[PDB]
């Protein structure tokens, strides 16, 4: 995207920091949620929660290249 | 995480 | 030198997006699958399903907000 | 040069924020439904948090909109 | 915010529409969170479970400001 | 002739944003005192406590970035 | 004329999504301990759930503070 | 809610 950032260098190489650090933190999580998908539960409830969780993963992804995005372009 | 701007 | 986003960052990005649209529609679908397998016995039941359904319209248009921002 | 996009492509990026709306619709007025046929507090505080996700979808989708079409 | 906004005026007259019938909703729904505040019900799940919808609604509240300001801005 | 946002209108969704950080304040603090009395008995009830407590940091962050969009 | 902030007051707003990561932290502390004391799939989904909101929290920090620090 | 872009 366009240039013109107007913070500082060092929250920029931070921030890219602490993204990195979600990203793993996500991929660790999706391979949690994949796991509880296959290795066990018969309950309308349990199914619900499970497709919960595997939309929130969704949601924080997304956020995750929306915060990429906003970084590198701001 | 830490700045200041205007 | 630099640059903002490299043309192939900015693909790759986009690359991270598909894979999470394609994951979408299955979710999407799985939620489908569970809607007609459903029981009607609980409101609290009902309310869960609801709350997944919304929050797979809320991921869908995060992914659109995200491809908007990132083709930008 | 910020903007970059092929005008066939946002035209379809319209269309399924347009699905996903007629979809909200569906789940407002199932919600609508369901709460209607219904002494709990926690039932009715999911029944709170369903209807706040459903207008918290609105408003990402008339974000997703107006982030769309200023692209 | 500046100007250029490049999308149909029809769209922006309606997108207000919406979410003008989204501030009402979120009244009214504040409302009924309220009074089931001071309605009834000792339990951490009870406390906890209305907390994440009071939490919701400021999230609906704070997601609507956003989107007029990107609307009118956009 | 028009123009994007009257100077009142950024001032009245400013009045808005702010009811919503005291009333959030108020809220933190309420979830503060379910903290201190909570109970050790099951992981479920933990997890509901943190989903709320991430919740309203979830909503602190919306909320300044609502002044941010706001203010620009 | 785009925007028009006082350079106090976005000082303080860093301040505050300051305080917001340290409280963040915490929490992740807090569910990495409680998480870590812990067979059911329901207090599983739960326990992923908050993991993911506490995830989700991270990513709108860092969009606060870079739609602060452009604004 | 309903438009084009380009």
């Amino acid at each position: 995207v366009p240039r013109g950032s107007h913070m500082t260098e060092d929250e920029i190489r931070k921030l890219r920091k602490l993204l990195e650090e979600a990203e793993k933190k996500l991929y660790k999580l999706e391979d949690k949620t994949r796991r509880s998908e296959e290795i066990s539960k018969d309950d309308p409830k349990a199914q619900s929660l499970q497709l919960i969780a595997e939309s929130l993963m969704l949601i924080a992804e997304s956020l995750l290249i929306i915060a990429i995005s906003l970084l590198l372009s701001s | 995480a830490a700045l200041a701007a205007a």
